[PDB]
C-alpha cells in the first residue's frame, strides 16, 4: 500500500519522522502538479461540531481540489447542552455509512480519538479536539518552514507568546524535534512558561533550548519565528503592564534578521503582530495559511487513495 | 519682536512641545503665540519652547507640567523682561487629561471629569484613579 | 483579453455602457446555450458575512452550472460585536490564497471595495455592501428590462414606493441613464421622493423625468412599472393613511397597460404588489428573479475566463 | 523669525496653523521648526505662520493645504533668501486626514487609509468616500 | 453628631480605626437591644443596577429591622453594560429626591463614589461596585472576627483560594492592618497569590506574613480560618483537579486546630468547603453571614440617625 | 367626603379644573406638611405589567411616605404572554379582593378603564396604559409649572421634540387647555408636527398658538420650555443629522431667555439636553421628577381618605 492509506489522523503524536515525510513530500507534489480528479466520487463529511470557520474553508477546499463532493455541518453555541440525548458514538456510528472520510472539530479533548472506535473502515482526520491536537495546523506549519528553508534539520527555531497553552507551540516542537539538530529559543512573558514535560523531551534527545525574555537576545539568529495567539483572558490589562511589546512584533524589531527569516503564525492575530511587518519579506503567515490546503489534500489523498504516485 | 508680556516654558523635551500644546489645549486663545520645536540647546541637547503673551499659570497651572516636562521653566514676563521664575512640582492630583486605563471604569462614559492622585515612586510615578481606586504606573497611563 | 477579465464588481458606477452590454449579452448566450463546465476546477468562496438567502442561493446556483465547486459561510445575528478582533482585512488576505474568486456580502458600506485591497489577484464580487451597492441585482434588472422588451434605449419607465431609500431604483436609474432616449416617471406617497443627485444627473445627460403621485398618471405609457420593497419602519401607520393602495398594485391597476409592459420587483415584496396581478401577463418578477442566474453566470464567467467566446 | 534653508508657510488662518501641525503630524521630526500663532497681519487681519528647516514639500503636499488655508504662500528658502515661491490648488483626492461621517462605513475599524475624491461646488466643496461612495459637504466631513 | 452622621460610605480605605470601633460597637450595642422604631418615617432606596440577591436580602432586613420603609429595584443582568438612556447620574440625580438614604449595587467599579456627586445631602452606602468596594461585607467579617476573638489585635489570620481575584479578603487585610500584632498566612495554587502592592503595603507596615501551599502547614496555630471561592474557569480543568484537594476542607481536617478558631465565607460555598465541618464548633459562616444585619442596621443608624444611644 | 374620595384616576379629561386644582394644593399642603401616617393600614397594589422602573420607583415611594403598605410584580417583556391563561379582567377580579387601591401599568390602552370594570369598590389609579394615558405624570407637571410660575393661566409655554408621538406633551396640552390665557409655541421636524384635534381643540377655544421651526424664534418670550425626546429609529438616520441640532439645547441658548423661565422634561434624556444647562437656574427637570411623589402623594391621599387636612 501506501503507509497512511485507511489511516485515521488524530494525533501529531502518532506519526514517524517517516510519516511526516511522505505528509509533505505529497504535499509539495500536489502543489507543484494538482491532480483535481483524484479523488472523484468520494463523498467527505465536514463536521464541525465546533464552529471555526478559518479551519473549515481551508479543508473543504482541499477536498474540492481533489474532486470530491462534501457534505456536511458547523454548529452553534448550543441550546440545552447539546444534541443532549444522542452520544457522539451514535452519531458517528450513522455518519459512517453515508461518507468515505470523516473530517470533524470538537469541543471536547479526545472526540476524534472516541470516532474511529465507531467509524469502522472510515478514517477520520481530526480538524481540532479541544485543546488536544490539531494535526493539519502542524502539518501545515511543517511544511512552510520545510518549503522556505529547504529542510527541517539544522534550523534556528524561536517560539513566542503564551507558551503555557500555545498548542500550536507544543506541536511545532514535538514534531521538530522529530528531526536532527534543530536549536530551540523560548520567549514568554516571564509568566506562561513552557510546559515541562516538552523540555525533559529535549533533554532526553539531546537537544539545545535557551529561555529568553525579549525577541532582540535572538533575532540575529533565528531562521523561523513563531507568534502564538494570544486571548484577552488568557492575560490581563495587569500583566500587559511594563513589557507588552515584544508581544508586540513591529517591523522595526527586524531589522537585524537574517535575510532567510520567516515569521510565521498559526492566526488569526490580534494585536500581537503589527500591520507594518505585513510589508517585510519575512511575514509569511497568510502564505502560511494558504499551505493549509496542500497540507490538507495531501493528509486527504494519502488516506483515501491506496498507492499514491507522485 | 519677542517677550512684552506673558509666559515663557523653557526647557521642554523634544516631542513634547506639541503634547503640550494638545493636552493643555494651550492654542484655543486669542493671544499671540510663538513656538519653538527641536531647539539647539547646549544646556540640554535639544529643547521645545513655547511663548504666550499676557497669559499667566498658576502654581498649580504649572505643577501640572511636572509628569511630561519636569525640569523646565517657567518665566513670566513683564515690559520685555523676566520678572518671575519657577520650576513644575510634581502635584497631589492631576485632573482631567489623562484617562483611566481600565475599561470597565464608571469615568469612561460619563460625564466627569477624570482624576488621579499622584504618588511618588522608586522607578516611576502612581497614578491612583479618583473612580475605580485602581493604581497604575504613569509609564502604563501616559503611553496610549 | 476580455475587458472584464480578473477585474472586480464592486460598484453599478464602475461600468461603461460597452461593459454594461458585454455582460448582457453573455448573459443571453449563456442563458440560450448552457456551458456547464466553463469553469470546472474553478473554487469559489460564497462569503456571506449578513445573511442574505434569497441572493446567496442565486448565486451559488449560478456557481455550480458553470461547474465550479463553492465553499463558504452564512454568518449570524453576532455575538459580542463580531470576529471583534479579526479584521477584514485578515480575512480577505487568507481567505483569498484558498480560493478563485470571492462573492461576498457585508453589513458595511464599502466591504467589497476594501476586499479587493487585499485580495492579491482573486478577483471580488460585490453581492451587497450595506446600503451602498447591488451590483448584480441592477444587471439582473438591465438583463431582464432588455431581454422583454428587446432594447435599453427609448424606453419609458416608472418608479414606484420609497424613492429615498430604494437602492434598486438608484442604480437602475443610473444605468439606464447610460442609454439614449429613456424617460423616467417617478413616483413616491408624497414623503420619500427622489435624491436630487440622481435628477442632476438626468438633467446634464438632457434626460426626461417626471414626477407624479398616482400610478393612474402614467400607466398608459409606461414599458417597464418597477417596484421598490417597503419596510414597516421605512414607513408609519400615518402616512399609510390616505393614499397607501397605490402603494397597493392591484390587477385593476392594470387594465390600460401597453401589451409589452412588464412589472418588475426585486423582491420579497410583502403587501405592495397583490396577488391578483401575479396571474396577469404583466406580472414579470419572478421571471427577473431566475434571470439573476444569468446575469450572476455572466459575471463569473467573464471574470474568471480570459476569453470568452459566445 | 527665519531659517537658512527649508520651507516656509505663510498666510495661514488664524487657529488653522496648530490644525496643519496635528493633521499632518509636522512636528514628528528632528529638524528646528519656528511657529507664529495669531501674528498680526495687515495683509489679511491676522496669521499663523510655521517654519521648517531642511524639509521640503511637494506639489501635492502643498495641495493638501488647499481645503484649509487656500490662500496660502508656500516659500523655498536656500542661504537664506526665497528661492521658490507656490500656492495650494485644491487636489483631486485627499488621503490619510479625513474621517468618513457614516458611521457605517468599512473604513473605520479596518487597517486602510481614508480616501475621498474632490470635487469643486457652488459654495462648498464635494468629497466622496473611496470606500463607501458617499459623497458629503466639506462643512460636515471637516467638523468633528 | 456622631461622626459618621449625613456621611457616604463608600470605601473601607476611607475609614479610621475609630471609624470602624464605632461601626463595630454599634453593631453590638443593636444586636445586644434593638431599636425596631430608630429609622421610623425614613424611606430608603435599595437600588441593585447588578442582582445580587444574598446581598439585597440581608441590607433590606437591616432596614426593616430599624423601622425604616423600602423602595427599590433589582437590574436584569444589566442586559449589555448599561440603561441605554439615562446616565447613571441623572439616575441619582433623581432618585435623590425621593429618599432619604441609597444603596446601590453596581458592576462598574467607582459608580458608588459617582452617585455622591448628584445625590445631594442624600448618603449614598456603596453595596458593591464592580471588582472595587464592598464594604458592608468588610465590616460584617470584622465584627464577626472580634465578637469570636474578643479583639482584633494580635491574631493569627489565614486566607484561602483566588487570592488575585478575591477581593473580599484583599479588604479584610487591608482593614486588619489597621490593628497591631495581626499576623496573616496566603494559601493559594500559585498563579493566583496574593497581590504585591498588598505585601508591599504589609511588608511597610511591619506586619508579619507567610505564603503557604497547604491549610495543614498552619492549621494548628491560627484563629481565623477565612475562605474565599476558587472557580472552574480562572484555573483550567486539568490543572484544578491536580492541586484541588488542598483548597478544599474537611472536618478531618481540623483535627489539631485551636478551641478559640472559627472558619469564615463571605458565601456562597459550592465544594471548597465539605458539608461535615458544618457540625463542628468552628463553622461560622452562618453565623457571621446572620452580623450581616447588624454590621447594616449599624452603618444605617450611625448615617441616618445624630446622635447614637448605646 | 372631598369630590375624589373613592374615585377611579384614570383619564386626564375625566378632570375638571376644580379637580385639578384640589390635586395640586393637596401636593402644595403635603409638600409643605408631610403626613407619614395618613394611610396607615392601607395596602396598595403596584402592578407593572409593562416595567416602568422610574415610575415604580416614584409611585412606591409616595405609598411609603403616607405610611401605606405596597405589594406588587414587575413584568417581564415578553417570552409571549406574560398571561396566556389569566384574562386582565380575573386578574384585577382578584387582587381587587386583597387590597385597599390598585396602581397599574400596562402595554395595552384602555386596561385602566377596563380594570375599573371588575375591581369593585376598590380604586385604580392609572400609571399607563399603553399610548393613551398616564395621568400622575401631567399632575407632576402641571404641579411643576404652578409652582414655578406662581400661576396656571396666562404663561407662555414651548413644546419641543417628537410632537406626534409624544403623548406627555399632548396631556400637558390638554390640561393647560383648562386654563386661560395661555400660548403655545410648537418646535417640530414638520414630518412630526402636533396632531390637527389638538390644534381644532384650540382654535375652537381660542387658544394662541404657532407652528415653528427652530427655538431660537421664541426662547426670549417663553415661561416654560417643555423637551420630549425624538428617536433615532421614528426619523431615520441620515435626515437626523441634518436638523438635529435645534432640538438639542444646549446652555449658550439660554442668553436672551426670562429669568423666570425653567426648563422641563418628563425623563430620560439622552442627547437631547447637554449637560451643561443643567447648572443654570432653568433646569429644573430633576426637580420635576421630586414634583412627582408630592402629585402623586396628594392623589393617594384624596382617593383613600374620606376627607382632607390641609
Ligand atoms: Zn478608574
Ligand atoms: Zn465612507
Amino acid at each position: 500500500a501506501n503507509p497512511l492509506y485507511q489511516k485515521h489522523i488524530i494525533s501529531i503524536n502518532d506519526l514517524s519522522r517517516d510519516d511526516l515525510n511522505l505528509v509533505l513530500a505529497t504535499a509539495a507534489k500536489l502543489k507543484a502538479n494538482p491532480q483535481p480528479e483524484l479523488l472523484k466520487h468520494k463523498v467527505i463529511a465536514s463536521c464541525f461540531f465546533e464552529a471555526s470557520t478559518r479551519t473549515r474553508l481551508s479543508f473543504e477546499t482541499s477536498m474540492h481540489r481533489l474532486g470530491a463532493s462534501v457534505v456536511g455541518f458547523s454548529d452553534s453555541a448550543n441550546t440545552s447542552l447539546g444534541k443532549k440525548g444522542e452520544t457522539l458514538a451514535d452519531t458517528i456510528s450513522v455518519i459512517s455509512t453515508y461518507v468515505d472520510a470523516i473530517v470533524m472539530r470538537h469541543p471536547q479533548e479526545g472526540a476524534a480519538r472516541l470516532a474511529t472506535e465507531f467509524s469502522g473502515n472510515v478514517p477520520v482526520l481530526n480538524a481540532g479536539d479541544g485543546s488536544n491536537q490539531h494535526p493539519t495546523q502542524t502539518l501545515l506549519d511543517l511544511f512552510t518552514i520545510q518549503e522556505t528553508q529547504g529542510r527541517l534539520d539544522n534550523l534556528h527555531v524561536a517560539m513566542v507568546g503564551d507558551l503555557e497553552y500555545g498548542r500550536t507551540v507544543h506541536s511545532l516542537t514535538q514534531a521538530l524535534a522529530k528531526f536532527d539538530g534543530n536549536r530551540f529559543y523560548f520567549i514568554a512573558p516571564d509568566a506562561l512558561a513552557m510546559p515541562q514535560y516538552i523540555l525533559d523531551m529535549l533533554d532526553e534527545k539531546g537537544i539545545a533550548w535557551s529561555l529568553h525574555s525579549s525577541i532582540e537576545e535572538v533575532m540575529a539568529e533565528v531562521d523561523i519565528l513563531y507568534m502564538t495567539r494570544v486571548q484577552k483572558e488568557r492575560l490581563d490589562p495587569s500583566k500587559y503592564a511594563n513589557v507588552k511589546a515584544q508581544f508586540v512584533l513591529r517591523a522595526s524589531d527586524l531589522h537585524n534578521a537574517k535575510a532567510n527569516m520567516k515569521v510565521l503564525h498559526p492566526l488569526p492575530r490580534v494585536d500581537e503582530i503589527a500591520t507594518d511587518v505585513d510589508k517585510t519579506p519575512h511575514a509569511w503567515y497568510f502564505q502560511q495559511a494558504g499551505n493549509g490546503i496542500f497540507a490538507r489534500q495531501a493528509l486527504l489523498a494519502l488516506v483515501l487513495n491506496r498507492d499514491l504516485v507522485l | 519682536e519677542a517677550i512684552k508680556r506673558g509666559t515663557v516654558i523653557d526647557h521642554i523635551p523634544a516631542q513634547i512641545g506639541f503634547k503640550l500644546l494638545s493636552l493643555f489645549k494651550l492654542t484655543e486663545t486669542d493671544q499671540r503665540i510663538t513656538i519653538g520645536l527641536n531647539l539647539p540647546s547646549g544646556e540640554m541637547g535639544r529643547k521645545d519652547l513655547i511663548k504666550i503673551e499676557n497669559t499667566f499659570l498658576s502654581e498649580d497651572q504649572v505643577d501640572q507640567l511636572a509628569l511630561y516636562a519636569p525640569q523646565a521653566t517657567v518665566n513670566r514676563i513683564d515690559n520685555y523682561e523676566v520678572v518671575g521664575k519657577s520650576r513644575p512640582s510634581l502635584p497631589e492630583r492631576i485632573d482631567n487629561v489623562l484617562v483611566c486605563p481600565n475599561s470597565n471604569c464608571i469615568s469612561h462614559a460619563e460625564p466627569v471629569s477624570s482624576s488621579f492622585a499622584v504618588r511618588k515612586r522608586a522607578n516611576d510615578i502612581a497614578l491612583k484613579c479618583k473612580y475605580c481606586e485602581k493604581e497604575f504606573s504613569h509609564n502604563v497611563v501616559l503611553a496610549n
